[PDB]
């Protein structure tokens, strides 16, 4: 229970319309798609674990990523470069020591330059404007998680792993805020592993009744649902090791009780 | 990009360090005086330093009468320059020129009162400055004064861990920090300030440590070596040591023996062991020591 913590629950709501991508840009690039976007992803979650990076850090680089293509024409063969700059920017921003750009070119199999990257990582903040405090579905479930009866680490890190997922699919989850996935995210698991429902507390915080978070919960059950199917696979095998309390791995309701 | 930096006038070299150099220049269209911080690029060439990273993008978030404005931000290819407002001094010199007099009680409390809304605003942005000192805090002839170098400052949306290098120097910093705690809070910020106050106050630093066992006893021999009921959890933290000595409490009107009872109270509450008892620069605000606050204008010794 913080002293400014409802100040910075409205302040990270305002900003988090501001720093919103394109809801439709994918569509209007040339070039790249809604997969080739996943593919990157999926990479960065395994970059991620190779460094063993913060959550935060994959879920910053991914927003940097998707606002940086709302504005610029990228091409397929330079795509892993936005996104290799979007995960070096990121590490600075949050990791306390961030891996040396010479990680970077090494994980990339030298389809890149040292020099490439890094000027990259100049075009990156001169089209993001060096705004880096970008608010993430992390953000806002840190803050939910203050609102738990009591606490349960299962239910924590079900959340994290559901919010994590929504990361590699823009269609549907382009289209919903943070804040929202969050709210989902966190309904689902709760309701997973203790049968529980978004709680009044929360619903005073945030304005969002479980009938509004609706529509990113049927969105986000059914990636819950076909999650083992998807041809994008490094995020549920994060998620079942111990660190996690292997919640990869229980299986979802069939369906929500709404 | 280099049409901008001509059209600033270097006017002289007002600080230097690790981190590169500032200058005061002017803007040769406009008139206005400047304070630009040089960065250099060539020097480990691993790109814009993360210290970069989080004074720009946070500090272009933060704006506040007593938070330094960042007026443009210029990227060549191979020097970074952030352009600032200009304040005529820094609080450290500023002591250290007030030393045969003082600062007057009235202008300590000014100093101290803007200090704490310029951090209430910071806070109330999830943003933690974690490197308050003297040398940070900027001064004008008008009267105000403001937090600078946000270097080390970062966003907590989500909690901020604890790093060995990346830390406030020595005699600013919270006994959390150095008792090994896990997470920084904002309690952190208020420790630093607390201790900025009792230097204004007293023209001597208050915890001033040779080491990190050292800070620890200085603050002990001060404030009483903190036990389970003080603050719950302190024999837990990991650099705890049963060992330590037990040392009682100094009368705090001996340590601070300039300031009313209202300016005991106050920085009592700054200087609070439990990091969840510590007051909030938005409560210390409130505080009756500020009842009267006006805003007097220093000799600037310049
Ligand atoms: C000559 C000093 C007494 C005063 C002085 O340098 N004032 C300033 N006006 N504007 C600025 C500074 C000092 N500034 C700084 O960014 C410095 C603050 C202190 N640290 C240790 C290095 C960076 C800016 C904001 C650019």
């Amino acid at each position: 229970v913080p002293d400014y913590h409802e100040d910075i629950h409205t302040y990270l709501r305002e900003m988090e319309v501001k720093c919103k991508p394109k809801v439709g840009y994918m569509k209007k690039q040339p070039d790249i798609t809604n997969s080739m976007r996943a593919i990157l992803v999926d990479w960065l979650v395994e970059v991620g674990e190779e460094y063993k990076l913060q959550n935060e850090t994959l879920h910053l680089a991914v927003n940097y990523i998707d606002r940086f293509l709302s504005s610029m024409s990228v091409l397929r063969g330079k795509l892993q470069l936005v996104g290799t700059a979007a995960m070096l920017l990121a590490s600075k921003f949050e990791e306390i020591y961030p891996p040396e750009v010479a990680e970077f070119v090494y994980i990339t199999d030298d389809t890149y330059t040292k020099k490439q990257v890094l000027r990259m990582e100049h075009l990156v903040l001169k089209v993001l404007t060096f705004d880096l405090a970008a608010p993430t579905v992390n953000q806002f479930l840190t803050q939910y998680f203050l609102h738990q009866q009591p606490a349960n680490c299962k239910v924590e890190s079900l959340a994290m792993f559901l919010g994590e997922l929504s990361l590699i699919d823009a269609d549907p989850y382009l289209k919903y805020l943070p804040s929202v996935i969050a709210g989902a995210a966190f309904h689902l698991a709760l309701y997973t592993v203790t049968g529980q429902s978004w709680p009044e507390s929360l619903i005073r915080k945030t304005g969002y009744t479980l009938e509004s978070l609706k529509p990113c919960l049927m969105d986000l059950h059914q990636t819950y649902l076909k999650a083992p199917q998807h041809a994008q696979q490094s995020i549920r095998e994060k998620y079942k090791n111990s660190k996690y309390h292997g919640v990869s791995l229980l299986n979802p309701p069939e369906t929500l009780n709404l | 990009p280099l049409v901008d930096m001509e059209n600033f006038q270097k006017v002289e070299k007002i600080g230097e360090g690790t981190y590169g150099v500032v200058y005061k220049a002017r803007n040769k269209l406009t008139g206005e005086v400047v304070a630009l911080k040089k960065i250099r690029l060539d020097t480990e060439t691993e790109g814009v330093p993360s210290t970069a990273i989080r004074e720009i993008s946070l500090l272009k978030e933060l704006n506040h009468p007593n938070i330094v404005k960042l007026l443009d931000v210029i990227h060549t290819e191979n020097k970074l320059y952030l352009v600032f407002e200009f304040l005529h001094q820094d609080l450290k010199k500023f002591m250290d020129a007030s030393a045969l007099t003082g600062i007057p009680l009235p202008l300590i409390k000014s100093y101290l009162f803007q200090l704490l809304q310029g951090l209430a605003f910071c806070h109330s942005h999830r943003v933690l400055h974690r490197d308050l000192k003297p040398q940070n805090l900027l001064i004008n002839t008008e009267g105000a004064i403001k937090l600078a170098d946000f270097g080390l400052a970062r966003a907590f949306g989500v909690p901020v861990r604890t790093y060995t290098h990346e830390v406030v120097t020595l005699w600013y910093r919270a006994p959390e920090i150095l008792l090994g705690c896990k997470y920084y809070s904002t309690a952190v910020d208020i420790w630093s300030l607390g201790c900025i106050f009792a230097e204004m106050v007293t023209r001597r630093a208050l915890f001033p440590g040779d080491s990190e066992i050292d800070q620890l006893f200085r603050i002990f021999r001060t404030l009483g070596t903190p036990d389970e009921v003080v603050w719950p959890g302190v024999t837990s933290m990991p650099d705890y040591k049963p060992s330590f000595p037990k040392w009682a409490r100094q009368d705090f009107s001996k340590v601070v023996p300039p300031l009313d009872e209202d300016g005991r109270s106050l920085l009592s509450q700054m200087l609070h062991y439990d990091p969840n008892k510590r007051i909030s620069a938005k409560a210390a605000l409130a505080h009756p020591f500020f009842q009267d606050v006006t805003k007097p204008v220093p000799h600037l010794r310049l």
